């Protein structure tokens, strides 16, 4: 499988999430995703084929995971924007007010702005703190996906939000949306991963 | 909010 930010992957043939970013760890290949998508050792599949398993994750508290891949996978510095691609050029963190986009398997590529930082989400399994809030919409299936600026700076992975009954928050105004991602900086240092860039 |  070619690994690109935003594409779909299943976990133990059940749940679906989206890939955040291609990273390496020494000679090992992986992608960072949301902690809540799997448990350590769960099997990740891309188009019915096994690509790896969860190497580590944290959820709740934080919401982060990295999946280590077989050697056969192809990592690319890119994030899916329909049929086109945004090149990952780094990880400079943007400030509040910067514009940002996110890619995931359920709503595709949505853009918006960062409204707040360090927010706590009171998820049912427990709180997750230190989340950055954006107003780009998203829906079930979007978790783990990429948050990136048009210029290429990877921002974090999709964690949660206020989904309405249609399963997304795309049907309500930007001002009423709360879309939270996990910052990428800490996930890279916590696990010693390097981002694949182009 | 809900996680996903």
């Amino acid at each position: 499988a070619n690994i690109v930010g935003g594409i779909e992957y299943s976990i133990n043939n059940a749940s679906l999430c989206s890939v955040g970013f291609s990273v390496t760890r020494g000679a090992t290949k992986g992608f960072v995703t949301a902690g809540h998508c799997g448990t350590v050792n769960a099997t990740a599949r891309i188009g019915g084929a096994v690509v790896g398993t969860f190497a580590a994750r944290v959820f709740p508290g934080n919401d982060r995971a990295w999946v280590s891949l077989t050697s056969a996978q192809t990592l690319l510095p890119r994030v899916a924007n329909g049929s086109s691609f945004v090149t990952v050029r780094g990880s400079t963190e943007a400030a509040v007010g910067a514009a940002v986009c996110r890619s995931g398997r359920t709503t595709g590529y949505q853009c918006g702005t960062i409204t707040a930082k360090n927010v706590t989400a009171n998820y049912a399994e427990g709180a997750v703190r230190g989340l950055t809030q954006g107003n780009a919409c998203m829906g079930r299936g979007d978790s783990g996906g990429s948050w990136i600026t048009s210029a290429g700076q990877a921002q974090g992975v999709m964690s949660g939000g206020n989904v309405q009954s249609n399963g997304n928050n795309c049907g309500i105004p930007a001002s009423q949306r709360s879309s939270l991602f996990e910052r990428l900086q800490p996930i890279l240092s916590q696990y010693g991963l390097s981002l694949v860039t182009g | 909010a809900a996680p996903f």
